[PDB]
RNA sequence: AUCCCGUGUGAAUCAGCAAGGACCACCUUGCAAGGCUAAAUACUCCUGGGUGACCGAUAGCGAAGUAGUACCGUGAGGGA
RNA sequence: GUGAAACUAAGUGGAGGUCCGAACCGACUGAUGUUGAAGAAUCAGCGGAUGAGUUGUGGUUAGGGGUGAAAUGCCACUCG
RNA sequence: AGUAACGCAAACAUUGGUGAGAAUCCAAUGCCCCGAAAACCUAAGGGUUCCUCCGCAAGGUUCGUCCACGGAGGGUGAGUCAGGGCCUAAGAUCAGGCCGAAAGGCGUAGUCGAUGGACAACAGGUGAAUAUUCCUGUACUACCCCUUGUUGGUCCCGAGGGACGGAGGAGGCUAGGUUAGCCGAAAGAUGGUUAUCGGUUCAAGGACGCAAGGUGACCCUGUUUUUCAGGGUAAGAAGGGGUAGAGAAAAUGCCUCGAGCCAAUGUUCGAGUACCAGGCGCUACGGCGCUGAAGUAACCGAUGCCAUACUCCCAGGAAAAGCUCGAACGACCUUCAACAAAAGGGUACCUGUACCCGAAACCGACACAGGUAGGUAGGUAGAGAAUACCUAGGGGCGCGAGACAACUCUCUCUAAGGAACUCGGCAAAAUAGCCCCGUAACUUCGGGAGAAGGGGUGCCCCCUCGGGGGUCGAAGUGACCAGGCCCGGGCGACUGUUUACCAAAAACACAGGUCUCCGCAAAGUCGUAAGACCAUGUAUGGGGGCUGACGCCUGCC
RNA sequence: CUAUAACGGUCCUAAGGUAGCGAAAUUCCUUGUCGGGUAAGUUCCGACCCGCACGAAAGGCGUAACGAUCUGGGCACUGUC
């Protein structure tokens, strides 16, 4: 399950340091900061390497993200590592293209998948490489196909069109009981680099819009609001006419 | 533990001189303007923390 | 009004075009959308002469001697 | 122990924002100090001490800003 | 006002000496203090404070013959130590490129940038002031030089390697230490005594080598599985070879050969006419010349070494060069040209190097009761790097002398009482280690808990490997060191964080909960823009708002 | 029977405070009243409810462990007296 391998060439050091900071060196994404410093694994998104016989040799941990890695090989020496989809167990045999058996870990266009199927690692654009569905315990189910465009519903319950010509990968992602951990102490946040969040009724008026009344604030502010001003609940940010818009059909609920 | 005053601590040369430095100066606009303007007072030491890279006064 | 610029439209060639403090007629004056040009005028880090109902070491330049020095400041800077 | 399993001493094992306690980091009470030995200390005690730990060197973020486990705190004895 | 003070309560004393002058300068003899420093060394910093001679105006909280002060004259020696001539991290700059009133902003290759990777030296001697630097010994890197052997080498490129966490304990060892043995000296005016005092040291490096250590699959039988014993299986370990696919090396697949391997340490050379207790003689009585005995063994034993060796855990633990391997592509060079080797001789780039550095030299305006990374870690008692007393080494605090009032402060003790004190048991006193017995309500079943409470403890013999007997004292963990505890309630679950310098909390955080936004050219944040973060992530993820473990709940408008 | 009000009438609102708690870090009058602890108790504990002016994620009510927290009492101990 867990057994660390020494390392293949797909594990680097070699990334963004300062988290959260962007050029100017601001604080941009607030609470990251501290926690184990970590390798970055190279995954295959895409996939693209066609109509070869891939084999899963082990299965393996990855910091970057809550699923599980297969590192596979080839029958060309070639090594790679992909998402673990769920299920699959060392020893399997994975393959892509387009006429394919339809089983775990395979991945081909979506002109060729079988209504009903449940996918993960989709591509929104032609060799983009693999986008939608990814973490852990995440699937989307192919509804309909019609014309040039396939209909999905996407693990947010968003229904959406895309490509018919983009690829993606049969079967649901790995590492399901991911969310039934329960940290149980602030540290075991801490090692995960997400550091503490102030509360904004705490902090004072030039701080925060929830600035301190007397004793307690009850938020005195007619509405909820961001740190920077704007409504905190229930106002769509969505660009109003995103070239997505026409690709949308029924949002999550 | 150490008191307020203690702010100048001992700092290595070749730290400072990365800071408030000849080479350092000149490559600003604004420095270049803080050195016609120590020119015109006509200071004895233009860059005061300033450090040879090898020498007498080196910071390995 | 005259003048000059953003956005959009967009003329007329001397039987014309512009100006004469909205605008029109008449008369007068002028020739935009190519350039270049000395002097009379401004100034003192200074150079050479000259004068001073200007100072004479707490004055006159911050500085009549190591003076932007000593010293202070991480530094810009302060400064006898 | 039943056919599966549960349940229970035993040994092994060595988890822990575990315990006691020096270094180290702090700063709870008291006394002294108050033209101090010191622009925040000494003395006796006190808290943490494998962690959300301590620290070195080299860097980063700069004032309509930055940083903040949030005190209007801190940003060179200066900070509504 | 000739008043307060003279910067810790480590402590001085005397005899000589120098000198115009000595509480303070030098030496001797005592005494006292530090000894996980108040010792020795190194980073940073300082900058000549280092050493010798001269001086005593100013400085020095007194003095001064003295000095970190003033005057002169000196002093820092490297192929191997530390940086540069090597490589990259965070970060910085950034050709061209994108953006921007200007200045400039973003950003790719490149190039900088050590706190890390790479890379070769130790012992003894000299020594007014330097020493892994100078001397004498053995070493070691990198080039060059010749012989021999080959014909292509060199860079660009393909690869392997470099290359990495925390916690835990068990080994195997050294470093140190202690006691013997050997050697030399010893009489230290006392009742006895040699039971005493000194010595017993050696490095880098080169050759050898590895078990009672650690690793080397399974199956049957036993030793507790283990250390083992017999058999068998056929790659079954470091380690090599071959083959296959577009396929050189590599990676990958199939085949084969190997039972040993690993590395601290150890033996031997280095290494003795080295070093050294004493012994002899000189004394400018400071130091010097001369000859040198023994130089082994046992038991403790690391926080150091093997060691990135193991086992376990989740929070999943740098890059690049040197290095090893190699065909095609490109560039360049080519014969006594280049490369490959074991010897031999040769050859040897800059800069630091003084001194101080738990500090009177750095940082605190002071010769200031303070701050300042790292290294080395002796004895007796002790769990210990705590504490006490000491070694090595370093010090006696740059004002003294008296006297012994009030009073203040740092301390010891106090008859009878025992919180009557006071805002309040504030401060003091009390308790304390170790072994043994015993241990509640309550509970999230982990705790509470060292609960509470009780007993024992020195020194001798005897027995078993704890028990009995004796014996001192008023008192036995006799000093130092070393928990007061119980019964209630509020608040906050908890460890944490916080107003540098009047507030440490009931405030903040937190695990958990819940609402809402966000389909990736995401929402959000910063930018005039380019673009950056978010994220090299993708709804079991990312923003934001409120609440705050666990339990019971969360009503109406 | 004194009393109190489960029950009715009316008024006004978007709707009229449910569970649980309650002289509380909330209670003005107020050292409320009662009980306990003390020889004596404006603090403390338990309970009443007449909540000036509790109340359900500005969470309500519980709660083992924890605290240089706030607050009451007790043994030991003492120049605190
Ligand atoms: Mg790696
Ligand atoms: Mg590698
Ligand atoms: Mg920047
Ligand atoms: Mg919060
Ligand atoms: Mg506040
Ligand atoms: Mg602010
Ligand atoms: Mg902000
Ligand atoms: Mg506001
Ligand atoms: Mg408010
Ligand atoms: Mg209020
Ligand atoms: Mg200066
Ligand atoms: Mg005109
Ligand atoms: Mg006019
Ligand atoms: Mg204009
Ligand atoms: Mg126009
Ligand atoms: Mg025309
Ligand atoms: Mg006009
Ligand atoms: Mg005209
Ligand atoms: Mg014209
Ligand atoms: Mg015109
Ligand atoms: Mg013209
Ligand atoms: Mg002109
Ligand atoms: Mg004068
Ligand atoms: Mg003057
Ligand atoms: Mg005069
Ligand atoms: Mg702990
Ligand atoms: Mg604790
Ligand atoms: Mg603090
Ligand atoms: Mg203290
Ligand atoms: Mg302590
Ligand atoms: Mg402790
Ligand atoms: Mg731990
Ligand atoms: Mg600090
Ligand atoms: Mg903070
Ligand atoms: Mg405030
Ligand atoms: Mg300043
Ligand atoms: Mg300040
Ligand atoms: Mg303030
Ligand atoms: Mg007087
Ligand atoms: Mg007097
Ligand atoms: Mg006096
Ligand atoms: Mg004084
Ligand atoms: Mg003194
Ligand atoms: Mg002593
Ligand atoms: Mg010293
Ligand atoms: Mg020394
Ligand atoms: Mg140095
Ligand atoms: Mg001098
Ligand atoms: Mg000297
Ligand atoms: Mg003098
Ligand atoms: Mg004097
Ligand atoms: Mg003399
Ligand atoms: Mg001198
Ligand atoms: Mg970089
Ligand atoms: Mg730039
Ligand atoms: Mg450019
Ligand atoms: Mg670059
Ligand atoms: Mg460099
Ligand atoms: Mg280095
Ligand atoms: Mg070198
Ligand atoms: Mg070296
Ligand atoms: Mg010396
Ligand atoms: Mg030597
Ligand atoms: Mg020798
Ligand atoms: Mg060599
Ligand atoms: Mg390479
Ligand atoms: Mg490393
Ligand atoms: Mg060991
Ligand atoms: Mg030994
Ligand atoms: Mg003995
Ligand atoms: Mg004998
Ligand atoms: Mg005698
Ligand atoms: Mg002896
Ligand atoms: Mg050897
Ligand atoms: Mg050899
Ligand atoms: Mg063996
Ligand atoms: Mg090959
Ligand atoms: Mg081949
Ligand atoms: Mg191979
Ligand atoms: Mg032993
Ligand atoms: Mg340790
Ligand atoms: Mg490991
Ligand atoms: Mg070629
Ligand atoms: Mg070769
Ligand atoms: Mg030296
Ligand atoms: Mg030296
Ligand atoms: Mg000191
Ligand atoms: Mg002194
Ligand atoms: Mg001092
Ligand atoms: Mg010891
Ligand atoms: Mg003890
Ligand atoms: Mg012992
Ligand atoms: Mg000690
Ligand atoms: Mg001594
Ligand atoms: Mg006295
Ligand atoms: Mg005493
Ligand atoms: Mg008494
Ligand atoms: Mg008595
Ligand atoms: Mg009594
Ligand atoms: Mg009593
Ligand atoms: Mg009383
Ligand atoms: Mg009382
Ligand atoms: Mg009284
Ligand atoms: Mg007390
Ligand atoms: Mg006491
Ligand atoms: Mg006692
Ligand atoms: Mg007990
Ligand atoms: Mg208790
Ligand atoms: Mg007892
Ligand atoms: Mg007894
Ligand atoms: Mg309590
Ligand atoms: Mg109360
Ligand atoms: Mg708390
Ligand atoms: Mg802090
Ligand atoms: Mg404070
Ligand atoms: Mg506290
Ligand atoms: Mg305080
Ligand atoms: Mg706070
Ligand atoms: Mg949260
Ligand atoms: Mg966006
Ligand atoms: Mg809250
Ligand atoms: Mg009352
Ligand atoms: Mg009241
Ligand atoms: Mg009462
Ligand atoms: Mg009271
Ligand atoms: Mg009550
Ligand atoms: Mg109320
Ligand atoms: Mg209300
Ligand atoms: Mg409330
Ligand atoms: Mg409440
Ligand atoms: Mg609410
Ligand atoms: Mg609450
Ligand atoms: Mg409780
Ligand atoms: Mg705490």
């Amino acid at each position: 399950q867990v057994k660390s391998n020494p390392r293949n060439n797909l594990i680097s050091g070699q990334r963004r340091c300062g988290k959260g900071r962007n050029a100017r060196g601001i604080i941009t994404a607030r609470h990251r900061g501290g926690g184990h410093k970590r390798l970055y694994r190279k995954i295959d998104f895409r996939r693209n390497e066609k109509d070869i016989y891939g084999k899963i040799v082990t299965i393996e941990y990855d910091p970057n993200r809550n699923a599980y890695i297969c590192l596979i090989h080839y029958g060309d020496g070639e090594k790679r590592y992909i998402l673990h989809p769920r299920g699959a167990i060392i020893g399997d045999t994975i393959v892509s293209g387009t006429e394919v058996p339809i089983k775990m870990g395979n991945a081909l266009p979506l002109t060729d998948m079988p209504l009903g199927t449940a996918i993960h690692n989709i591509e929104i654009t032609l060799g983009r490489g693999g986008q939608l569905a990814r973490a852990a315990g995440a699937v989307a189910k192919l509804i309909a196909k019609e014309g040039k465009s396939a209909t999905l519903k996407l693990p947010s319950g968003e229904v959406r069109l895309i490509s018919k010509n983009c690829s993606a990968t049969v079967g649901q992602v790995g590492n399901v009981g991911v969310n039934q951990k329960r940290l149980g102490r602030a540290g075991s946040k801490r090692w995960l680099g997400k550091r503490p969040v102030v509360r904004g009724v705490v902090m004072n008026p030039v701080d925060h819009p929830h600035g301190g009344g007397e004793g307690r604030a009850p938020i005195g502010r007619k509405s909820p609001t961001t740190p920077w001003g704007y409504p905190a609940l229930g106002r769509r940010s969505r660009k109003r006419n995103k070239y997505s818009d026409n690709f949308i059909i029924r949002r999550r609920s | 533990k150490a008191a307020l005053c203690l702010t100048k601590r001992s700092r290595s040369r070749k730290s400072l001189a990365r800071t408030h430095g000849f080479r350092l100066r000149m490559s600003t606009t604004s420095g270049r303007a803080l050195l016609k303007r120590r020119r015109a007072k006509g200071r004895k030491i233009l860059c005061t923390k300033t450090n040879p890279s090898s020498g007498k006064r080196a910071s390995p």
